[PDB]
């Protein structure tokens, strides 16, 4: 379910 | 006329060279080893600009630091803080990734299409 911003 | 034409499958390395900025895309997965995939690519960053990443794609490694069983955070930790240059392996693997996102396919050429 995460989602990262990189 | 590129359309038709099959994405390649076999792992590429790109380098991003993105100084103390993002590297412009989203990752999703990390889940009991699920493996960590480009999901979306920022418009105008570092990724974009390489024209070498796609989402769908898998982060086999960063740095030489293999990331193919990682877990989401340990994932984003290992990509903010690789440093000023940035070396990842990647393999574009549409079909795992199309399991994240709704309504989304595979289609012949290997393309992700969402409905």
């Amino acid at each position: 379910k995460k989602e990262t911003w990189v | 006329f590129l359309g038709e034409e099959d994405i390649p499958r076999e792992p590429r390395r790109i380098v991003i060279h993105r100084g103390s900025t993002g590297l412009g895309f989203n990752i999703v997965g990390g889940e009991d080893g699920e493996g960590i995939f480009i999901s979306f690519i920022l418009a105008g960053g570092p990724a974009d600009l390489s024209g070498e990443l796609r989402k769908g794609d898998q982060i086999l490694s960063v740095n030489g630091v293999d990331l193919r069983n990682a877990s989401h955070e340990q994932a984003a930790i290992a990509l903010k803080n690789a440093g000023q240059t940035v070396t990842i392996i990647a393999q574009y693997k549409p079909e795992e990734y199309s399991r994240f996102e709704a309504n989304s396919r595979v289609d012949s050429s290997g393309r992700i299409v969402t409905d």
